[PDB]
């Protein structure tokens, strides 16, 4: 049984990066 | 004074990170469970010579300067490890495979108790 | 007892107490005259970080004693 | 204690006597130079830098 | 009273240690003192800068000991600088330059302290080529906002340049503070132990490389501006009865007179003049 | 709001993971008794 086959794909997950906080706590 | 400004640095929070390879030039390669990767030409706050490819470390965020070896067990996931309860099996449960049982308690049960046997009749258990 | 506290920036404060008084106090007369929260005061007698589990009867403080201000800093 | 850290990457081709193209392992790829006394002649291309 | 349009006098020496200690740490943010006086109603004059000891992260700062700055002064009024304290500054590593939330908690010690206190941001990696992205900042309080009042005083000088950056803009700008005028008044001596000196050479004056070194440069110039003039003569054989506008329509590039054939000369005549004369000279002031 | 995997007993240092980041050493608020966080629950936690 030759092969001529194909699939499909899962994401890349890494996409978070951190962010400055903006808290206005006196 | 050295020890005082040792202290501040140290502070609490840290990212678990592990040292694939180890090179003199006292410089070494992490991977860092953010699945990021640095270089480094010194270890800082651990002992070079302690430290082994495969040590778990606690990195600091910013700057992946070793700050605590985290020799701690805190490996894989709990399996295997429950004490619970010896398991339950008795021999009288098992039909036929007589030889079988008698062939592994040779091959395992004696070496686990008579080691010296084998030891002063000049053989290497399996 | 009379005292004198100083500060970086050339503000000198004098100031009423009693050697009963406890270190907290002080920084709350100085919140009160300032207005300055407790937490931002920091002192310093000759040398030595004051700490708020002592008289002035302790630390043998003397009347027209120098003490210094220092603002808790911070940034981010 | 005061050490930085340091980027791990590749260089891919070499472009002009100064200007190299050079990727991380997972970041974007670059273009950078390369430093005093570095002797480009081991900058041969697939070398880890 | 009321403040106006008024200004801000930092030394040059004062700017060199800010980009200086803001450029050390720069995985991290740093901070620092600084001192000068408030010479007159309405300018504000910084001297002297110093740092420190602080426990930087890659987003905050605090300060750790104080006894160290409480020595500081006294020493150094010692040697001549008795000036007090004017401000405080500190660094945003890649971001705009603008307060935090918490740097007014922070401020609002100084202006309860001090009435005219300034604050001073840095940023040291935009200031990359040939600019500095310094600003400085003063507190509005909340309640005259509401008030008809408003900040300040005019007079004609408040608007030159003084555009706000739409970044700022975004976070309390006027809403919570104002921006003030800055600039760097370089006195007389600091001047001239830079103008007349970064950049010099004495015997350097008269040195010649007269070997294949020059010849070799000759040998190429003249060589291609050979066939940059077999261009030319060709871009210019057309002689189509055509309109000059016709000609800046189909006008791209590559205009061999200007764009090339100029410039070669003017190099080729600077470096044969230059050669020449020094030579002359050489051969008249030893023996 | 994250998980903690592996306490550490009379040792104040705490293990917590993302389960999206990495796994982070950490500790205890002011507030917060040290006895009712038993392992293995879902907590809240400061972003700084």
């Amino acid at each position: 049984q030759p092969s001529g086959n194909t699939s499909s794909s899962a994401l890349m997950q890494g996409q978070r990066a951190p962010q400055k906080p903006s808290q206005n706590l006196v | 004074e050295n020890s005082e400004k040792i202290k501040v640095n140290k502070t609490l929070p840290y990212l678990v990170s592990n040292v694939i390879e180890l090179l003199d030039v006292k410089c070494a390669v992490i991977k860092t469970s953010t699945r990021q990767t640095y270089f480094l030409p010194v270890i800082g706050l651990v002992d070079a010579e302690k430290l082994k490819p495969g040590d778990l470390v606690g990195v600091n965020k910013d700057s992946y300067l070793i700050l605590e070896t985290l020799p701690t067990e805190y490996d894989s996931r709990v399996k295997a490890m429950e004490v619970d309860e010896r398991p339950t099996e008795q021999y009288s449960d098992i039909g036929g495979l007589d030889k079988q049982i008698q062939e592994l308690v040779e091959a395992i049960v004696l070496p686990m108790n008579h080691k010296e046997k084998f030891e002063n009749l000049g053989i290497q258990p399996p | 007892m009379q005292i004198f506290v100083k500060t970086l920036t050339g503000k000198t404060i004098t100031l009423e107490v009693e050697p009963s008084d406890t270190i907290e106090n002080v920084k709350a007369k100085i919140q009160d005259k300032e207005g300055i929260p407790p937490d931002q005061q920091r002192l310093i007698f000759a040398g030595k970080q004051l700490e708020d589990g002592r008289t002035l009867s302790d630390y043998n403080i003397q009347r027209e004693s120098t003490l210094h201000l220092v603002l808790r800093l911070r940034g981010g | 204690l005061q050490s930085v850290g340091q980027i791990v990457g590749e260089v891919l081709k070499q472009l002009t006597e100064e200007k190299f193209i050079v990727k991380a392992t997972n970041g974007p790829r670059y273009v950078v130079g390369c430093r005093r006394q570095l002797d480009k002649s081991k900058l041969k291309p697939g070398t880890r830098v | 009273a009321v403040d106006t349009a008024e200004q801000v006098y930092i030394s040059s020496l004062a700017l060199l240690k800010m980009l200086k200690h803001g450029r050390a740490g720069v995985p991290m943010e740093v901070m620092g003192l600084m001192l000068g006086e408030f010479v007159d109603d309405y300018t504000v004059r910084v001297i002297d800068v110093f740092a420190m000891p602080q426990s930087g992260t890659g987003v905050s700062v605090e300060a750790v000991d104080p006894v160290f700055q409480a020595k500081m002064l006294d020493m150094l009024k010692q040697t001549g600088r008795p000036e007090m304290v004017v401000g405080w500054y500190h660094s945003h590593p890649g971001f705009g330059c603008w307060l935090s939330g918490v740097d007014i908690n922070t401020q609002q010690s100084f202006e309860a302290l001090s009435e005219r206190a300034v604050a001073v941001v840095v940023d040291p990696i935009q200031s990359v080529k040939g600019k500095v992205v310094i600003d400085a900042f003063r507190l509005i309080n909340a309640n005259m906002m509401v008030l008809g009042h408003e900040p300040r005083q005019t007079t004609s000088n408040l608007g030159h340049l003084n555009k706000p950056s739409i970044q700022a803009l975004i976070h309390g700008l006027n809403r919570h503070y104002y921006s003030i005028t800055i600039n760097y008044r370089k006195n007389e001596l600091e001047q001239k132990m830079l103008l007349n000196l970064h950049k010099k050479s004495w015997m350097e004056g008269l040195t010649l490389q007269d070997y294949s070194e020059h010849c070799k440069h000759n040998e190429s110039v003249v060589k291609e501006m050979l066939e940059l003039a077999k261009n030319y003569n060709k871009a210019v054989e057309e002689e189509d009865k055509m309109t000059p506008e016709q000609l800046a329509i189909k006008n791209v590039g590559k205009q061999d007179p200007k764009r090339h054939l100029e410039e070669h000369v003017d190099v080729l005549m600077t470096s044969n003049i230059v050669q020449c004369l020094a030579a002359m000279l050489d051969t008249v002031v030893f023996k | 709001c994250t998980k903690i995997i592996n306490a550490d007993s009379e040792d104040p240092k705490y293990i917590i993971n993302v389960k999206q980041f990495a796994k982070f050493v950490v500790d205890l608020s002011d507030q917060v008794a040290p006895t009712d966080i038993e392992e293995g629950m879902r907590v809240g936690v400061d972003r700084n």
